[PDB]
């Protein structure tokens, strides 16, 4: 289930870095 | 811009899932005057 | 006394 | 206890009469005095360090070998030298 | 204005008592010693002046 | 007033310690030199760097007579 955790982490991190 | 550039891609996440006070003279030889230092 | 010492110091 | 006396008096001028004012700060004990007036030696001028690899003005110092350097290539060369020297020494 | 080079108090007998505080200031042109009123000792410690500090002292 | 001579370490030795320690001096030699202005071939001696040994004497360039 670590794959789902990594997916969640990546999605949240990509959302957080996206906006200036 | 730095955060966008340096965001960690998924593959790196998947992959994730001696000090001593020496002296310059001790390691490197001094260079003769008029010569290019080389190391 | 005080005045003489003041002047001596000056 | 320790006391600091601020004293300001008329004193006669030297070459009503000609007068001026003068101030005589006073301290009770030598401990408080040396606390308030520490005789600090002037700080030493720093060594203007130079990079031993390229002989440029030093910008950094390596945490491991404590040797200053000025470029990434200097850092790589210094670390290779350090590993070789630590292998030779022990 | 100048870099502070000395802060020696001038001890005296009262008619430890100090009658002056000597400050040495250095600039690129040269160096000067000032014979300041002892009461300036409060401001020196308030500003935490030490040797090697650039300071300025207004005349008024 | 006296002339001002150049020198390092006037601002203190400690601050110029690293520069002086980074380098080493070139070797000087007490060496014989040929002066081609002389017709006899006598050899006098110089303080010169090792690499400069055997080089033509520079002061010989001055030698030229009135026609």
């Amino acid at each position: 289930l670590l794959k789902e955790r990594l997916d969640q982490i990546y999605l949240v991190n990509e959302r957080r870095c996206s906006q200036a | 811009e730095l955060l966008s550039k340096k965001k960690i891609p998924r593959k790196l996440m998947e992959e994730i899932s001696a000090a001593a006070k020496l002296k310059a003279s001790r390691l490197f030889q001094p260079v003769q005057y008029g010569q290019k230092p080389e190391g | 006394a005080v005045m003489t010492a003041v002047r001596a110091w000056e | 206890g320790p006391i600091i006396t601020y004293h300001s008096v008329t004193v006669p001028l030297v070459g009503p009469p000609a007068r001026c004012s003068r101030t005589f700060i006073t301290f009770s004990d030598d401990a408080t005095f040396e606390e308030w007036f520490p005789q600090g030696r002037p700080p030493k001028v720093p060594v203007r360090e130079v990079c031993p690899v390229t002989h440029r003005p030093a910008l950094y110092r390596d945490p491991v070998t404590d040797i200053p350097y000025a470029t990434a290539r200097a850092f790589k060369i210094i670390r290779e030298a350090y590993k070789k020297y630590i292998t030779a020494h022990g | 204005e100048g870099e502070v080079t000395e802060l020696t108090p001038c001890e005296t007998e009262n008619p430890k008592t100090i009658s002056h505080v000597i400050i040495g200031l250095k600039t690129a042109k040269g160096t000067k010693q000032l014979k300041l009123d002892p009461s300036i000792f409060e401001s020196l410690q308030k500003e935490r002046v030490e040797a090697g500090d650039v300071i300025y002292i207004e005349a008024n | 007033a006296p002339p001002l001579l150049p020198s390092d370490t006037g601002q203190g030795y400690r601050t110029v310690k690293a520069k002086l320690g980074s380098k080493k001096v070139r070797p000087w030699k007490w060496m014989p030199f040929t002066n081609p202005a002389r017709k006899d071939g006598a050899m006098f001696f110089h303080w010169r760097r090792a690499a400069e040994e055997g080089k033509d004497y520079p002061f010989a360039r001055f030698n030229k007579t009135v026609q």
